[PDB]
RNA sequence: GCGUUGGAUACCCACUAAUAGGGAACGGCUGGGUUUAGACCGUCGUGAGACAGGUUAGUUUUACCCUACUGAU
RNA sequence: CUCUUAAGGUAGCCAAUGGAUUAACGAGAUUCCCACUGUCCCUAUCUACUAUCUAGCGAAACCACAGCCAAGGGAACGGGCUUGGCAGAAUCAGCGGGGAAAGAAGACCCUGUUGAGCUUGACUCUAGU
RNA sequence: GUGAACAGCCUCUAGUUGAUAGAAUAAUGUAGAUAAGGGAAGUCGGCAAAAUAGAUCCGUAACUUCGGGAUAAGGAUUGGC
RNA sequence: AUGGUGAACUAUGCCUGAAUAGGGUGAAGCCAGAGGAAACUCUGGUGGAGGCUCGUAGCGGUUCUGACGUGCAAAUCGAUC
């Protein structure tokens, strides 16, 4: 029952309420398994102004064609970016950074934008953030 | 603010050199009549290690030109110098490794060491192990010699300044990793109290300007 | 999104993808 | 020297200037950064309210 | 969920016909024996599950078929 | 009048006749907390530092006095 | 003017390896298993030194005055005030409910000063240059 | 002497026999032990105790900087004549 | 603020002295044997390296609902480390 506690879900709703962009982190080995469809439905029903994208992490654990096929299939629904999180030897960091800069330029009226990382446990949200910060 | 170690070191105290085991200051002979006009022959009696110095030293015995006795000098050993070797020092000395010659008496491209900055100061340049001074050129009208120093700088000095033919022995010393704080400890025990070093950021703002956070 | 060139990604060299550890050969 | 003083800096670049305005902060920067220590009430020796706390005024509006 | 070749390459074992045999062979090869010669089934199983989750065993779910 | 439990991590499992609610605090030991000095990460600050925060380590030691109570001359 | 879904059948090309998912070490922080057991169900028994009694020796903290309770007395809240319960010498061992009984007595908020050998284009300065 | 041993235990030479004592053996303590059946159900938490231990032989995995891990783990034995 | 006194504790440098059982592991160099055109590989010995390791003296001070708290002691005692 871990991951279904009221404190955790209150934290999730807090980060969604504070976020302009929401990155849903998926595991390249089981992306449909690690999807929060109810959270996506709530976002598209109640907060349509918040921008939801997919980051398919741990793409180094699957063959290249598997990751390409998953990216192609998930792009039919949401903008999906392949990723491999590491401080030193990573993949997709520049693409994520330029996409975030595009979002920042789109919300130029806002003085800053917040990007909240949500998903299943152990999918690598903290690793992706450490990859972006190089620390 | 509190006085930092950089400012504290000027008062001497515990920051003086550890000189008990030294062999003596390494100098050339005093520039005298014999070295100014002809040459003088000494003999290498021994080659010894000096505490706190990477390069070995050579004890060279000359005869006193004005009194019946012997004079012992401590030179910095060039590579290839051996015990029992004859060393010639003066204006008329030959161009062989270990000999002491004025800079104006050697051709371009000559490699020297323990070079005098001024004529008579008994050696100032290229004394550490593996280092040397290159004779770039001469200016006879001003009685000057252009040389290249180990740091890469180009300098003009007197042609009467003296230098020892060859390169200082013991080269390649710093290519070996120490591997150990203990080996660094024994290295600086024979030199001075400058080890270990504490970072300024790790200190308080009172101790160092880099402190705090 | 830009181009996602997956041919510049090196997969992890896991022990189960190495033919040197073959069993029954 | 006379070049690093506040008066000389103002020439290079009356009552409108506020406390804490320096080479790094202007008036708006100073007040926004004082927001983080703003929320306190002021009392005197006898305990009377010199100034109420921010967003804690007790007067009943009409 | 895992391929036989991938499992045998990872754990240097073979010859099993079921999960109990796989656990027993792995425990006897790795020396995970309890006091009295009994293999440590629970410990070996926990280590296998940890390796599966943390990515020391290659595996993936097949993507949807192309159109 | 008489009882109202044993466990797992406010909710479950089980036993049971039953696993009722509450007060004497919230107008002796003991863990979370007021945890001061050491340390690291995050946010803000030109900085000294502060905090949207997160982690770890961290001395207070009566009773022989009166009464009350339990027993005893 | 334009941008992203071309990659395909369980491990690719591209440059032994593609690494920080880093060995070893640690009175560092955390989780689990075997063994083991009085940690517990559920407590019992044994030894020494005390405590206890005696001969000798012999302090200290603390002390407005004192010392049985109930109700009411203009925020909580009495040993003394009002109304009641009551109440018989002198005492011993325990005990920790209560006692401006002590020891914890200091931490925590508020006001007014002072210091900082704190820091900054705060002000007058000034060593050094 | 035992023993790998300036370890622990006992002894020779030498040196002490000092520390207020006597009488009883309640509770509660300080220090040390044992316990049927169950075996962490206790507790925030296996805190504390228990279990292990010398030597000989068999045998010893992942990982790894190839040096280690390692006494890994897991088994058998020990007297006297 | 002015003028003086302290490095018998402790912090650090220097000079001259002194102290530190018994085990485990087994680096380079060397010898012999089996291979090889050589380089080099394998087996058995020898040797005794390491800011290695177990563990006394010693140095230090992790833990205990530890002892003690007008204590033996203005920082001590026991076990453990
Ligand atoms: N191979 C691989 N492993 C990853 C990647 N990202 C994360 N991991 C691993 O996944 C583990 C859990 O990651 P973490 O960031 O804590 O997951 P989180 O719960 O989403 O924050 C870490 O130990 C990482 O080593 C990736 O891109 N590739
Ligand atoms: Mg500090
Ligand atoms: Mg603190
Ligand atoms: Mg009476
Ligand atoms: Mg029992
Ligand atoms: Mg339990
Ligand atoms: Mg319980
Ligand atoms: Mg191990
Ligand atoms: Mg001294
Ligand atoms: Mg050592
Ligand atoms: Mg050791």
């Amino acid at each position: 029952s871990k991951g279904q506690s009221k404190r955790i879900w209150n934290e999730l709703y807090k980060v969604i309420d504070s976020s302009d962009v929401v990155i849903h982190v998926l595991d390249a080995r089981d992306p449909l398994g690690t999807r929060c469809k109810s959270v996506e439905e709530y976002m598209k029903k109640e907060t349509p102004h918040k921008h939801l994208i997919y980051v398919l992490n741990k793409c180094d654990l699957v063959p290249t064609w598997v990751a390409a096929a998953w990216v192609k299939h998930l792009s039919k629904e949401r903008p999906t970016l392949a990723f491999h999180a590491s401080i030193t030897n990573s993949f997709g960091k520049g693409s994520l950074i330029q996409l975030l800069r595009q979002f920042s330029q789109l919300h130029t009226d806002r003085k800053q934008i917040s990007v909240g990382f949500i998903g299943y446990p152990n999918t690598g949200k903290s690793s992706i953030i450490n990859t972006l910060r190089k620390k | 603010g509190r006085v930092i170690r950089n400012q504290r070191k000027g008062a001497g105290s515990i920051f003086t050199s550890h000189t008990r085991l030294r062999q003596g200051a390494a100098k050339l002979r005093t520039l005298d009549y014999a070295e100014r006009h002809g040459y003088i022959r000494g003999i290498v009696k021994q080659i010894v290690h000096d505490s706190g110095r990477g390069a070995p030293l050579a004890k060279v015995v000359f005869r006193d030109p004005y009194k019946y006795r012997l004079r012992e000098e401590i030179f910095i050993a060039n590579e290839g110098v051996h015990t029992g070797q004859f060393i010639y020092a003066g204006k008329k000395a030959s161009l062989n490794v270990g000999n002491v010659l004025p800079l104006g008496s050697v051709p371009e491209g000559t490699i020297v060491s323990n070079v005098e900055e001024k004529p008579g100061d008994r050696g100032a340049l290229a004394r550490a192990s593996g280092n040397y001074v290159i004779i770039i050129g001469h200016n006879p009208d001003e009685n000057k010699t252009r040389v290249r120093l180990p740091s890469g700088a180009k300098k003009v000095i007197s042609s009467d300044a003296r230098g020892v033919i060859g390169v200082i022995a013991g080269g390649g010393r710093v290519d070996k990793p120490l591997l150990k704080a203990g080996r660094a400890f024994h290295k600086y025990r024979l030199k001075r109290n400058s080890w270990p070093k504490t970072r300024g950021v790790a200190m308080n703002p009172v101790d160092h300007p880099h402190g705090g956070g | 999104m830009g181009k996602q060139d997956l041919g510049k990604l090196q997969t992890r060299k896991m022990k189960g993808l190495k033919s040197k550890f073959d069993q029954g050969t | 020297g006379t070049g690093k003083k506040e008066k000389s800096r103002r020439i290079r670049e009356g009552n409108l200037r506020v406390k804490g305005e320096n080479f790094y902060r202007d008036s708006k920067r100073v007040k926004f950064l004082n927001m983080y220590t703003s929320g306190k009430e002021i009392r005197n020796k006898k305990g009377n309210l010199i100034r109420a706390a921010s967003f804690q005024d007790s007067t009943i509006p009409d | 969920r895992c391929q036989v070749k991938h499992l045998e390459r990872t754990y240097e074992i073979s010859g099993w016909k079921d999960a109990t045999e796989f656990i027993e062979i792995l425990a006897r090869k790795q020396g995970r024996l309890l006091k009295g010669g009994e293999p440590d089934e629970s410990g070996v199983s926990k280590q296998i599950l940890n390796d599966f989750n943390r990515g020391k065993i290659p595996w993936f779910v097949l993507p949807p078929e192309k159109e």
